[PDB]
Protein backbone atom coordinates (compact mmCIF):
# COMPACT_ATOMS: atom_id res chain seq x y z
CA UNK A 1 0.00 0.00 0.00
CA UNK A 2 1.35 3.55 -1.06
CA UNK A 3 1.18 6.38 1.31
CA UNK A 4 -0.21 9.95 -0.23
CA UNK A 5 0.07 13.47 1.28
CA UNK A 6 -0.01 16.73 0.60
CA UNK A 7 1.02 20.10 1.55
CA UNK A 8 -0.14 22.34 2.73
CA UNK A 9 -3.41 21.66 3.25
CA UNK A 10 -4.91 25.00 3.17
CA UNK A 11 -3.63 27.85 1.86
CA UNK A 12 -4.82 31.40 1.15
CA UNK A 13 -4.12 33.16 -2.11
CA UNK A 14 -5.92 36.67 -4.24
CA UNK A 15 -7.00 36.30 -7.84
CA UNK A 16 -4.31 36.92 -10.28
CA UNK A 17 -1.72 34.91 -7.33
CA UNK A 18 0.43 31.40 -8.10
CA UNK A 19 -0.52 29.09 -6.04
CA UNK A 20 1.36 25.68 -6.01
CA UNK A 21 0.58 22.62 -4.30
CA UNK A 22 2.80 19.55 -3.25
CA UNK A 23 2.11 16.30 -3.55
CA UNK A 24 4.29 13.12 -2.28
CA UNK A 25 4.44 9.69 -2.64
CA UNK A 26 5.73 7.02 -0.05
CA UNK A 27 6.66 4.80 -2.82
CA UNK A 28 8.20 5.66 -6.56
CA UNK A 29 5.21 5.58 -8.83
CA UNK A 30 7.25 7.36 -11.69
CA UNK A 31 4.52 9.13 -14.16
CA UNK A 32 1.39 7.57 -12.68
CA UNK A 33 -0.38 10.23 -10.73
CA UNK A 34 -4.07 11.79 -11.37
CA UNK A 35 -5.00 15.28 -10.24
CA UNK A 36 -8.12 15.94 -9.54
CA UNK A 37 -10.15 19.24 -8.73
CA UNK A 38 -13.90 19.09 -6.12
CA UNK A 39 -16.28 21.64 -6.17
CA UNK A 40 -18.50 21.42 -3.20
CA UNK A 41 -21.36 19.53 -3.51
CA UNK A 42 -19.84 17.32 -6.92
CA UNK A 43 -18.27 14.62 -8.04
CA UNK A 44 -14.41 15.22 -8.96
CA UNK A 45 -12.74 16.18 -12.02
CA UNK A 46 -9.91 15.00 -13.86
CA UNK A 47 -7.47 17.97 -14.63
CA UNK A 48 -3.90 16.23 -14.85
CA UNK A 49 -3.35 12.99 -16.50
CA UNK A 50 -0.12 10.74 -16.40
CA UNK A 51 1.73 13.41 -14.25
CA UNK A 52 2.05 15.47 -16.91
CA UNK A 53 -0.42 15.17 -19.36
CA UNK A 54 -3.18 17.89 -19.57
CA UNK A 55 -7.23 16.81 -20.38
CA UNK A 56 -8.98 18.21 -23.26
CA UNK A 57 -11.09 21.77 -22.48
CA UNK A 58 -8.51 22.27 -19.37
CA UNK A 59 -7.68 25.82 -19.47
CA UNK A 60 -3.98 26.74 -20.05
CA UNK A 61 -3.10 27.73 -16.73
CA UNK A 62 -3.26 24.86 -15.16
CA UNK A 63 -0.14 22.95 -15.29
CA UNK A 64 1.64 20.07 -13.41
CA UNK A 65 5.13 17.94 -13.56
CA UNK A 66 7.21 15.76 -11.43
CA UNK A 67 8.74 12.09 -11.37
CA UNK A 68 9.22 9.87 -8.63
CA UNK A 69 7.48 10.89 -5.36
CA UNK A 70 7.67 14.52 -5.42
CA UNK A 71 4.64 15.91 -7.85
CA UNK A 72 3.79 19.57 -8.14
CA UNK A 73 0.72 20.84 -9.41
CA UNK A 74 0.44 24.56 -10.34
CA UNK A 75 -1.96 27.49 -10.96
CA UNK A 76 0.01 30.42 -13.04
CA UNK A 77 -2.71 32.88 -12.55
CA UNK A 78 -5.90 31.99 -9.82
CA UNK A 79 -8.94 32.94 -11.16
CA UNK A 80 -12.60 33.35 -8.97
CA UNK A 81 -13.58 29.82 -10.61
CA UNK A 82 -10.98 28.45 -9.22
CA UNK A 83 -11.93 27.64 -6.00
CA UNK A 84 -11.77 24.00 -4.98
CA UNK A 85 -10.39 21.01 -3.41
CA UNK A 86 -7.19 19.48 -4.85
CA UNK A 87 -6.81 15.59 -4.44
CA UNK A 88 -3.88 13.61 -6.56
CA UNK A 89 -4.01 9.84 -6.60
CA UNK A 90 -1.46 7.17 -7.74
CA UNK A 91 -2.64 4.46 -10.03
CA UNK A 92 0.41 2.66 -10.19
CA UNK A 93 -0.65 -0.49 -8.33
CA UNK A 94 -3.98 -1.44 -6.40
CA UNK A 95 -5.10 -0.44 -4.19
CA UNK A 96 -5.10 3.24 -5.40
CA UNK A 97 -4.78 6.09 -2.83
CA UNK A 98 -6.23 9.70 -2.90
CA UNK A 99 -4.47 12.09 -0.78
CA UNK A 100 -5.49 13.94 2.26
CA UNK A 101 -6.76 17.06 -0.25
CA UNK A 102 -5.85 20.40 -0.40
CA UNK A 103 -8.43 23.66 -0.03
CA UNK A 104 -7.52 26.58 -2.18
CA UNK B 1 2.86 18.72 -38.04
CA UNK B 2 -0.04 17.24 -35.84
CA UNK B 3 -3.08 18.31 -37.34
CA UNK B 4 -5.95 18.45 -35.23
CA UNK B 5 -9.02 17.35 -36.85
CA UNK B 6 -15.75 16.47 -34.17
CA UNK B 7 -18.69 14.93 -31.83
CA UNK B 8 -18.86 12.10 -29.44
CA UNK B 9 -21.40 9.55 -30.91
CA UNK B 10 -22.73 6.31 -28.92
CA UNK B 11 -21.28 2.69 -30.16
CA UNK B 12 -23.32 0.59 -31.72
CA UNK B 13 -23.14 -3.32 -31.23
CA UNK B 14 -23.50 -6.11 -33.83
CA UNK B 15 -23.90 -9.63 -33.49
CA UNK B 16 -21.00 -11.66 -33.41
CA UNK B 17 -22.05 -15.14 -34.43
CA UNK B 18 -19.05 -18.10 -35.00
CA UNK B 19 -16.15 -15.95 -35.67
CA UNK B 20 -12.75 -15.67 -34.24
CA UNK B 21 -11.79 -19.37 -34.55
CA UNK B 22 -7.93 -19.15 -35.72
CA UNK B 23 -4.99 -21.95 -35.19
CA UNK B 24 -4.12 -22.37 -32.08
CA UNK B 25 -0.66 -23.69 -33.01
CA UNK B 26 1.81 -24.70 -36.27
CA UNK B 27 0.96 -28.90 -35.70
CA UNK B 28 -0.70 -30.28 -39.07
CA UNK B 29 -3.62 -32.25 -37.35
CA UNK B 30 -6.17 -34.19 -39.79
CA UNK B 31 -9.46 -36.07 -39.97
CA UNK B 32 -9.40 -35.33 -35.93
CA UNK B 33 -11.03 -33.12 -32.95
CA UNK B 34 -8.73 -31.41 -30.99
CA UNK B 35 -9.46 -29.70 -27.64
CA UNK B 36 -7.66 -26.88 -26.71
CA UNK B 37 -7.95 -23.91 -24.25
CA UNK B 38 -6.84 -20.61 -25.78
CA UNK B 39 -7.78 -17.31 -25.55
CA UNK B 40 -10.85 -16.63 -27.98
CA UNK B 41 -13.47 -14.39 -28.81
CA UNK B 42 -16.91 -15.59 -27.42
CA UNK B 43 -19.64 -17.16 -29.58
CA UNK B 44 -22.73 -14.95 -29.75
CA UNK B 45 -20.61 -11.86 -28.26
CA UNK B 46 -22.11 -8.50 -28.15
CA UNK B 47 -19.01 -6.69 -30.39
CA UNK B 48 -18.75 -2.63 -30.61
CA UNK B 49 -19.14 -1.12 -33.98
CA UNK B 50 -17.61 1.94 -35.61
CA UNK B 51 -18.33 4.35 -38.11
CA UNK B 52 -15.93 6.26 -40.92
CA UNK B 53 -18.27 8.01 -43.13
CA UNK B 54 -16.99 11.04 -45.26
CA UNK B 55 -18.96 13.57 -41.47
CA UNK B 56 -17.80 11.36 -38.81
CA UNK B 57 -14.59 9.32 -38.86
CA UNK B 58 -14.80 7.15 -35.45
CA UNK B 59 -11.25 6.87 -33.99
CA UNK B 60 -11.43 6.60 -30.37
CA UNK B 61 -8.54 4.79 -28.26
CA UNK B 62 -9.73 1.32 -26.66
CA UNK B 63 -8.60 -0.90 -24.19
CA UNK B 64 -6.49 -3.60 -25.48
CA UNK B 65 -7.45 -5.76 -22.11
CA UNK B 66 -6.07 -9.41 -22.27
CA UNK B 67 -6.27 -9.29 -26.61
CA UNK B 68 -8.20 -7.99 -29.52
CA UNK B 69 -10.28 -8.97 -32.13
CA UNK B 70 -10.28 -6.70 -35.36
CA UNK B 71 -12.42 -6.36 -38.02
CA UNK B 72 -12.90 -4.13 -40.78
CA UNK B 73 -15.03 -3.97 -44.08
CA UNK B 74 -14.46 -1.78 -47.29
CA UNK B 75 -13.26 -1.32 -50.35
CA UNK B 76 -11.20 2.06 -50.45
CA UNK B 77 -8.21 0.99 -47.92
CA UNK B 78 -8.95 3.89 -45.64
CA UNK B 79 -7.52 1.22 -42.37
CA UNK B 80 -4.00 1.24 -42.50
CA UNK B 81 -2.46 0.53 -39.45
CA UNK B 82 -2.31 0.67 -35.79
CA UNK B 83 -0.69 1.87 -32.66
CA UNK B 84 -0.61 -0.01 -29.46
CA UNK B 85 1.09 0.82 -26.15
CA UNK B 86 -0.06 2.08 -22.77
CA UNK B 87 0.25 6.22 -22.37
CA UNK B 88 0.97 7.11 -26.15
CA UNK B 89 3.76 9.54 -25.40
CA UNK B 90 7.48 10.20 -24.98
CA UNK B 91 7.38 8.70 -22.33
CA UNK B 92 7.43 5.24 -23.09
CA UNK B 93 8.36 2.92 -25.84
CA UNK B 94 5.07 2.44 -28.30
CA UNK B 95 4.58 -0.28 -31.51
CA UNK B 96 3.53 1.25 -34.84
CA UNK B 97 2.45 -1.02 -37.29
CA UNK B 98 1.66 0.88 -40.81
CA UNK B 99 0.64 -0.16 -44.42
CA UNK B 100 1.20 1.40 -47.84
CA UNK B 101 1.42 0.50 -51.46
CA UNK B 102 4.55 -1.72 -51.45
CA UNK B 103 5.41 -2.58 -47.53
CA UNK B 104 4.36 -2.77 -44.27
CA UNK B 105 6.63 -1.28 -41.55
CA UNK B 106 6.69 -2.31 -38.37
CA UNK B 107 9.05 -0.22 -35.34
CA UNK B 108 9.12 0.16 -32.07
CA UNK B 109 10.36 3.58 -30.05
CA UNK B 110 9.20 6.40 -28.05
CA UNK B 111 6.96 8.25 -30.25
CA UNK B 112 5.27 11.31 -29.48
CA UNK B 113 2.01 10.77 -31.28
CA UNK B 114 -0.50 13.26 -32.24
CA UNK B 115 -3.99 13.95 -30.54
CA UNK B 116 -5.30 12.93 -33.49
CA UNK B 117 -2.95 10.59 -35.53
CA UNK B 118 -3.53 10.25 -39.69
CA UNK B 119 -2.16 9.01 -42.68
CA UNK B 120 -2.02 11.56 -45.61
CA UNK B 121 -0.87 10.16 -49.06
CA UNK B 122 -0.96 13.69 -51.12
CA UNK B 123 2.79 11.42 -45.30
CA UNK B 124 2.59 10.48 -42.04
CA UNK B 125 0.88 12.70 -39.61
CA UNK B 126 1.20 10.04 -36.88
CA UNK B 127 3.42 11.58 -34.77
CA UNK B 128 5.34 14.81 -34.17
CA UNK B 129 8.80 12.92 -33.37
CA UNK B 130 10.55 9.64 -32.23
CA UNK B 131 13.68 8.81 -29.60
CA UNK B 132 16.17 5.77 -29.62
CA UNK B 133 14.22 2.47 -31.38
CA UNK B 134 14.25 -0.75 -29.69
CA UNK B 135 12.30 -2.70 -32.46
CA UNK B 136 12.35 -2.91 -36.56
CA UNK B 137 10.33 -5.15 -38.67
CA UNK B 138 9.91 -5.16 -42.38
CA UNK B 139 7.87 -7.68 -44.97
CA UNK B 140 5.18 -7.53 -47.09
CA UNK B 141 1.33 -5.94 -46.47
CA UNK B 142 -0.83 -7.32 -44.28
CA UNK B 143 -3.97 -5.65 -46.08
CA UNK B 144 -18.06 -6.98 -53.62
CA UNK B 145 -16.27 -5.80 -50.57
CA UNK B 146 -12.70 -7.23 -48.58
CA UNK B 147 -13.47 -8.45 -45.41
CA UNK B 148 -10.41 -8.60 -43.58
CA UNK B 149 -10.08 -9.66 -39.72
CA UNK B 150 -7.25 -9.60 -37.38
CA UNK B 151 -6.56 -10.99 -33.97
CA UNK B 152 -3.97 -9.53 -31.83
CA UNK B 153 -2.40 -11.21 -28.53
CA UNK B 154 0.54 -10.28 -26.48
CA UNK B 155 1.80 -13.02 -24.59
CA UNK B 156 5.26 -13.34 -22.65
CA UNK B 157 6.42 -10.34 -24.91
CA UNK B 158 5.31 -11.81 -28.21
CA UNK B 159 2.97 -9.56 -30.24
CA UNK B 160 0.95 -12.60 -31.91
CA UNK B 161 -0.85 -11.60 -35.28
CA UNK B 162 -3.39 -13.88 -36.89
CA UNK B 163 -5.00 -12.35 -40.16
CA UNK B 164 -7.52 -13.67 -42.96
CA UNK B 165 -8.85 -12.06 -46.29
CA UNK B 166 -12.14 -13.11 -47.71
CA UNK B 167 -14.42 -11.57 -50.32
CA UNK B 168 -17.92 -10.88 -49.31
CA UNK B 169 -21.45 -9.65 -50.26
CA UNK B 170 -23.02 -6.65 -49.92
CA UNK B 171 -25.95 -6.86 -47.56
CA UNK B 172 -28.40 -3.80 -46.72
CA UNK B 173 -27.50 -4.32 -43.09
CA UNK B 174 -24.23 -3.98 -43.06
CA UNK B 175 -23.40 -6.46 -40.28
CA UNK B 176 -21.35 -9.31 -39.68
CA UNK B 177 -21.68 -12.62 -42.22
CA UNK B 178 -22.60 -15.72 -41.30
CA UNK B 179 -20.67 -18.73 -41.58
CA UNK B 180 -17.25 -20.14 -40.23
CA UNK B 181 -13.75 -19.27 -41.65
CA UNK B 182 -10.27 -19.83 -39.49
CA UNK B 183 -7.50 -17.19 -39.17
CA UNK B 184 -4.09 -18.38 -39.71
CA UNK B 185 -0.83 -16.99 -38.03
CA UNK B 186 0.52 -14.08 -39.38
CA UNK B 187 3.94 -12.70 -38.06
CA UNK B 188 5.27 -13.22 -34.59
CA UNK B 189 7.32 -10.49 -33.29
CA UNK B 190 9.51 -10.24 -30.39
CA UNK B 191 8.94 -6.73 -28.76
CA UNK B 192 8.82 -7.29 -25.05
CA UNK B 193 6.18 -4.02 -24.60
CA UNK B 194 3.19 -3.57 -21.84
CA UNK B 195 -0.06 -2.93 -24.46
CA UNK B 196 -2.80 -1.79 -22.59
CA UNK B 197 -4.48 0.74 -25.16
CA UNK B 198 -4.76 0.59 -29.11
CA UNK B 199 -5.75 3.18 -31.63
CA UNK B 200 -6.74 3.12 -35.43
CA UNK B 201 -5.52 5.29 -38.28
CA UNK B 202 -7.17 6.19 -40.81
CA UNK B 203 -5.61 7.55 -44.36
CA UNK B 204 -6.99 10.57 -46.04
CA UNK B 205 -6.84 12.26 -49.59
CA UNK B 206 -14.51 7.22 -48.99
CA UNK B 207 -16.97 4.71 -46.29
CA UNK B 208 -15.48 1.99 -44.00
CA UNK B 209 -16.46 0.19 -40.85
CA UNK B 210 -14.99 -1.53 -38.20
CA UNK B 211 -15.80 -3.93 -34.79
CA UNK B 212 -14.04 -4.46 -32.02
CA UNK B 213 -14.11 -7.27 -29.56
CA UNK B 214 -12.21 -8.65 -26.76
CA UNK B 215 -11.18 -12.45 -26.29
CA UNK B 216 -11.48 -14.92 -23.05
CA UNK B 217 -9.89 -17.91 -21.86
CA UNK B 218 -12.48 -20.86 -23.23
CA UNK B 219 -11.93 -24.03 -23.87
CA UNK B 220 -13.16 -24.94 -27.90
CA UNK B 221 -13.37 -28.63 -29.50
CA UNK B 222 -11.90 -27.35 -33.19
CA UNK B 223 -13.32 -30.31 -36.06
CA UNK B 224 -9.87 -30.90 -38.72
CA UNK B 225 -11.27 -32.37 -41.80
CA UNK B 226 -8.78 -34.24 -44.40
CA UNK B 227 -6.55 -31.59 -45.74
CA UNK B 228 -6.37 -30.29 -41.87
CA UNK B 229 -8.67 -27.28 -42.18
CA UNK B 230 -10.98 -26.31 -39.60
CA UNK B 231 -14.27 -26.19 -40.72
CA UNK B 232 -16.06 -26.04 -37.13
CA UNK B 233 -15.99 -25.65 -33.34
CA UNK B 234 -17.97 -25.88 -29.97
CA UNK B 235 -17.88 -23.22 -27.44
CA UNK B 236 -17.80 -25.70 -24.56
CA UNK B 237 -18.83 -22.65 -21.98
CA UNK B 238 -21.72 -20.96 -24.36
CA UNK B 239 -24.57 -23.25 -23.01
CA UNK B 240 -25.58 -26.99 -21.29
CA UNK B 241 -25.70 -28.61 -25.25
CA UNK B 242 -22.51 -27.54 -26.15
CA UNK B 243 -21.03 -28.78 -22.39
CA UNK B 244 -22.39 -31.95 -23.71
CA UNK B 245 -20.90 -32.53 -27.31
CA UNK B 246 -17.75 -31.25 -25.89
CA UNK B 247 -17.54 -34.49 -23.17
CA UNK B 248 -18.38 -36.62 -25.70
CA UNK B 249 -16.42 -35.53 -28.24
CA UNK B 250 -19.11 -35.18 -31.18
CA UNK B 251 -20.58 -32.39 -33.09
CA UNK C 1 -24.32 11.17 -22.97
CA UNK C 2 -22.28 9.11 -20.81
CA UNK C 3 -24.32 8.78 -17.59
CA UNK C 4 -24.00 6.84 -14.29
CA UNK C 5 -26.66 6.71 -12.10
CA UNK C 6 -26.43 5.22 -8.16
CA UNK C 7 -28.93 3.69 -6.40
CA UNK C 8 -30.16 1.51 -3.35
CA UNK C 9 -29.38 4.01 -0.77
CA UNK C 10 -31.05 4.58 2.87
CA UNK C 11 -30.43 4.20 6.47
CA UNK C 12 -29.62 0.75 7.93
CA UNK C 13 -28.68 -0.61 11.27
CA UNK C 14 -24.94 -1.12 12.34
CA UNK C 15 -24.50 -5.09 11.71
CA UNK C 16 -26.91 -4.84 9.08
CA UNK C 17 -26.47 -4.83 5.13
CA UNK C 18 -27.29 -2.82 1.96
CA UNK C 19 -26.65 -3.44 -1.69
CA UNK C 20 -26.01 -0.79 -3.99
CA UNK C 21 -25.76 -0.79 -7.53
CA UNK C 22 -25.04 1.59 -10.67
CA UNK C 23 -26.48 1.68 -13.91
CA UNK C 24 -24.04 2.64 -17.07
CA UNK C 25 -25.40 4.17 -20.50
CA UNK C 26 -24.01 6.05 -23.21
CA UNK C 27 -20.45 3.75 -23.24
CA UNK C 28 -19.02 0.28 -23.92
CA UNK C 29 -19.38 -1.19 -20.21
CA UNK C 30 -18.41 -4.19 -21.03
CA UNK C 31 -14.81 -3.65 -22.10
CA UNK C 32 -14.35 -1.62 -19.18
CA UNK C 33 -13.07 -1.72 -15.34
CA UNK C 34 -14.83 -0.30 -13.09
CA UNK C 35 -14.16 1.45 -9.80
CA UNK C 36 -16.23 2.35 -6.16
CA UNK C 37 -15.23 5.24 -4.61
CA UNK C 38 -16.75 7.17 -1.32
CA UNK C 39 -16.55 10.10 0.53
CA UNK C 40 -17.56 10.65 4.18
CA UNK C 41 -18.78 14.45 4.87
CA UNK C 42 -15.60 16.04 6.71
CA UNK C 43 -13.02 13.74 4.53
CA UNK C 44 -11.67 13.53 1.06
CA UNK C 45 -12.02 10.86 -1.27
CA UNK C 46 -11.39 6.73 -0.39
CA UNK C 47 -10.52 4.07 -2.47
CA UNK C 48 -13.46 0.47 -1.99
CA UNK C 49 -12.80 -1.63 -4.79
CA UNK C 50 -12.25 -2.63 -8.32
CA UNK C 51 -13.71 -4.90 -10.97
CA UNK C 52 -11.90 -6.18 -13.88
CA UNK C 53 -14.00 -5.89 -17.32
CA UNK C 54 -14.59 -9.43 -17.67
CA UNK C 55 -16.02 -9.48 -13.77
CA UNK C 56 -12.94 -11.69 -13.56
CA UNK C 57 -10.47 -10.65 -11.13
CA UNK C 58 -11.59 -8.23 -8.00
CA UNK C 59 -9.34 -6.17 -5.69
CA UNK C 60 -10.66 -4.29 -2.22
CA UNK C 61 -9.58 -1.48 0.05
CA UNK C 62 -10.34 -1.10 5.09
CA UNK C 63 -13.62 -3.20 3.32
CA UNK C 64 -11.82 -6.70 2.47
CA UNK C 65 -13.37 -9.82 3.67
CA UNK C 66 -16.86 -7.62 4.62
CA UNK C 67 -18.04 -5.95 0.80
CA UNK C 68 -18.43 -7.65 -2.44
CA UNK C 69 -17.72 -6.18 -6.38
CA UNK C 70 -19.56 -7.75 -9.12
CA UNK C 71 -21.14 -7.00 -12.38
CA UNK C 72 -23.32 -8.04 -15.01
CA UNK C 73 -22.26 -7.27 -18.40
CA UNK C 74 -25.75 -8.22 -19.69
CA UNK C 75 -27.69 -5.28 -18.16
CA UNK C 76 -24.46 -3.00 -18.15
CA UNK C 77 -24.91 -2.78 -14.29
CA UNK C 78 -22.10 -2.87 -11.47
CA UNK C 79 -22.83 -3.78 -7.69
CA UNK C 80 -21.43 -3.10 -4.52
CA UNK C 81 -23.19 -5.92 -1.75
CA UNK C 82 -22.23 -4.49 1.97
CA UNK C 83 -22.27 -7.02 4.90
CA UNK C 84 -21.26 -5.98 8.65
CA UNK C 85 -22.08 -2.31 7.91
CA UNK C 86 -20.45 0.07 10.79
CA UNK C 87 -20.93 3.48 11.45
CA UNK C 88 -17.83 4.74 10.28
CA UNK C 89 -18.96 3.48 6.75
CA UNK C 90 -21.20 6.57 6.34
CA UNK C 91 -20.93 7.85 3.24
CA UNK C 92 -21.55 8.98 -0.11
CA UNK C 93 -20.94 5.73 -2.51
CA UNK C 94 -19.85 6.98 -6.13
CA UNK C 95 -19.49 4.40 -9.25
CA UNK C 96 -16.64 5.74 -11.26
CA UNK C 97 -14.17 5.01 -14.57
CA UNK C 98 -11.15 6.35 -13.56
CA UNK C 99 -8.42 7.18 -16.32
CA UNK C 100 -6.05 4.27 -16.01
CA UNK C 101 -3.23 3.48 -18.56
CA UNK C 102 -1.57 0.52 -16.27
CA UNK C 103 -4.35 -1.40 -15.28
CA UNK C 104 -8.21 -1.06 -17.05
CA UNK C 105 -6.69 1.38 -19.65
CA UNK C 106 -9.74 3.60 -19.87
CA UNK C 107 -8.34 6.34 -21.81
CA UNK C 108 -11.95 8.43 -20.65
CA UNK C 109 -12.70 9.72 -16.91
CA UNK C 110 -16.56 9.27 -15.98
CA UNK C 111 -18.28 9.70 -12.51
CA UNK C 112 -21.59 9.47 -11.40
CA UNK C 113 -23.61 11.13 -8.36
CA UNK C 114 -23.34 9.56 -5.64
CA UNK C 115 -25.93 7.64 -3.23
CA UNK C 116 -25.86 7.93 0.08
CA UNK C 117 -25.88 5.29 3.01
CA UNK C 118 -25.97 6.54 6.52
CA UNK C 119 -25.44 3.42 9.19
CA UNK C 120 -27.13 4.14 12.67
C1 LIG D 1 -2.96 20.99 -32.90
O1 LIG D 1 -3.06 21.21 -31.47
C2 LIG D 1 -1.73 21.40 -30.86
C3 LIG D 1 -1.91 21.52 -29.36
O2 LIG D 1 -2.19 20.25 -28.79
C4 LIG D 1 -1.04 22.65 -31.47
O3 LIG D 1 0.26 22.82 -30.92
C5 LIG D 1 -0.91 22.46 -32.99
O4 LIG D 1 -0.32 23.62 -33.59
C6 LIG D 1 -2.31 22.23 -33.61
N1 LIG D 1 -2.15 21.93 -35.03
C7 LIG D 1 -2.46 22.84 -35.96
C8 LIG D 1 -2.28 22.52 -37.41
O5 LIG D 1 -2.92 23.94 -35.62
C1 LIG E 1 -25.48 -8.21 -25.35
O1 LIG E 1 -25.63 -9.66 -25.44
C2 LIG E 1 -26.91 -10.12 -24.89
C3 LIG E 1 -26.92 -11.64 -24.97
O2 LIG E 1 -26.18 -12.21 -23.89
C4 LIG E 1 -28.09 -9.50 -25.69
O3 LIG E 1 -29.34 -9.91 -25.13
C5 LIG E 1 -27.98 -7.96 -25.60
O4 LIG E 1 -29.05 -7.36 -26.36
C6 LIG E 1 -26.62 -7.51 -26.18
N1 LIG E 1 -26.44 -6.07 -26.00
C7 LIG E 1 -26.62 -5.23 -27.02
C8 LIG E 1 -26.42 -3.76 -26.82
O5 LIG E 1 -26.95 -5.65 -28.13
C1 LIG F 1 6.36 2.25 -48.25
O1 LIG F 1 7.25 2.22 -47.10
C2 LIG F 1 8.64 1.92 -47.46
C3 LIG F 1 9.47 1.82 -46.19
O2 LIG F 1 9.35 2.99 -45.39
C4 LIG F 1 9.19 3.01 -48.40
O3 LIG F 1 10.53 2.71 -48.79
C5 LIG F 1 8.31 3.07 -49.66
O4 LIG F 1 8.78 4.11 -50.53
C6 LIG F 1 6.85 3.36 -49.24
N1 LIG F 1 6.01 3.33 -50.44
C7 LIG F 1 5.33 4.40 -50.83
C8 LIG F 1 4.47 4.35 -52.05
O5 LIG F 1 5.41 5.45 -50.18
C1 LIG G 1 17.47 6.62 -25.17
O1 LIG G 1 16.47 5.89 -24.41
C2 LIG G 1 16.37 6.35 -23.01
C3 LIG G 1 15.34 5.47 -22.30
O2 LIG G 1 15.92 4.22 -21.96
C4 LIG G 1 15.95 7.84 -22.97
O3 LIG G 1 15.90 8.31 -21.63
C5 LIG G 1 17.02 8.66 -23.73
O4 LIG G 1 16.64 10.05 -23.73
C6 LIG G 1 17.08 8.15 -25.19
N1 LIG G 1 18.13 8.86 -25.91
C7 LIG G 1 17.81 9.78 -26.83
C8 LIG G 1 18.88 10.52 -27.58
O5 LIG G 1 16.63 10.05 -27.06
C1 LIG H 1 4.41 -4.64 -17.52
O1 LIG H 1 3.41 -5.12 -16.58
C2 LIG H 1 3.98 -5.95 -15.52
C3 LIG H 1 2.86 -6.44 -14.62
O2 LIG H 1 2.17 -5.36 -14.00
C4 LIG H 1 5.00 -5.13 -14.71
O3 LIG H 1 5.58 -5.93 -13.68
C5 LIG H 1 6.10 -4.62 -15.65
O4 LIG H 1 7.04 -3.84 -14.91
C6 LIG H 1 5.44 -3.75 -16.75
N1 LIG H 1 6.48 -3.30 -17.68
C7 LIG H 1 6.80 -2.01 -17.77
C8 LIG H 1 7.88 -1.56 -18.71
O5 LIG H 1 6.23 -1.18 -17.07
C1 LIG I 1 -9.05 -31.86 -49.72
O1 LIG I 1 -8.34 -31.22 -50.81
C2 LIG I 1 -8.66 -31.79 -52.13
C3 LIG I 1 -7.83 -31.07 -53.17
O2 LIG I 1 -6.45 -31.29 -52.96
C4 LIG I 1 -10.18 -31.63 -52.40
O3 LIG I 1 -10.53 -32.21 -53.65
C5 LIG I 1 -10.97 -32.33 -51.28
O4 LIG I 1 -12.38 -32.16 -51.50
C6 LIG I 1 -10.58 -31.69 -49.93
N1 LIG I 1 -11.30 -32.37 -48.85
C7 LIG I 1 -12.09 -31.70 -48.02
C8 LIG I 1 -12.81 -32.41 -46.91
O5 LIG I 1 -12.25 -30.48 -48.17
Amino acid sequence: VIWMTQSPSSLSASVGDRVTITCQASQDIRFYLNWYQQKPGKAPKLLISDASNMETGVPSRFSGSGSGTDFTFTISSLQPEDIATYYCQQYDNLPFTFGPGTKV
Amino acid sequence: QCVNLRTQLPPAYTNSFTRGVYYPDKVFRSSVLHSTQDLFLPFFSNVTWFHVISKRFDNPVLPFNDGVYFASIEKSNIIRGWIFGTTLDSKTQSLLIVNNATNVVIKVCEFQFCNDPFLDHKEFRVYSSANNCTFEYVSQPFLFKNLREFVFKNIDGYFKIYSKHTPIIVREPEDLPQGFSALEPLVDLPIGINITRFQTLLALHGAAAYYVGYLQPRTFLLKYNENGTITDAVDCALDPLSETKCTLKSF
Amino acid sequence: EVQLVESGGGVVQPGGSLRLSCAASGFTFNSYGMHWVRQAPGKGLEWVAFIRYDGGNKYYASVKGRFTISRDNSKNTLYLQMKSLRAEDTAVYYCANLKDSRYSGSYYDYWGQGTLVTVS
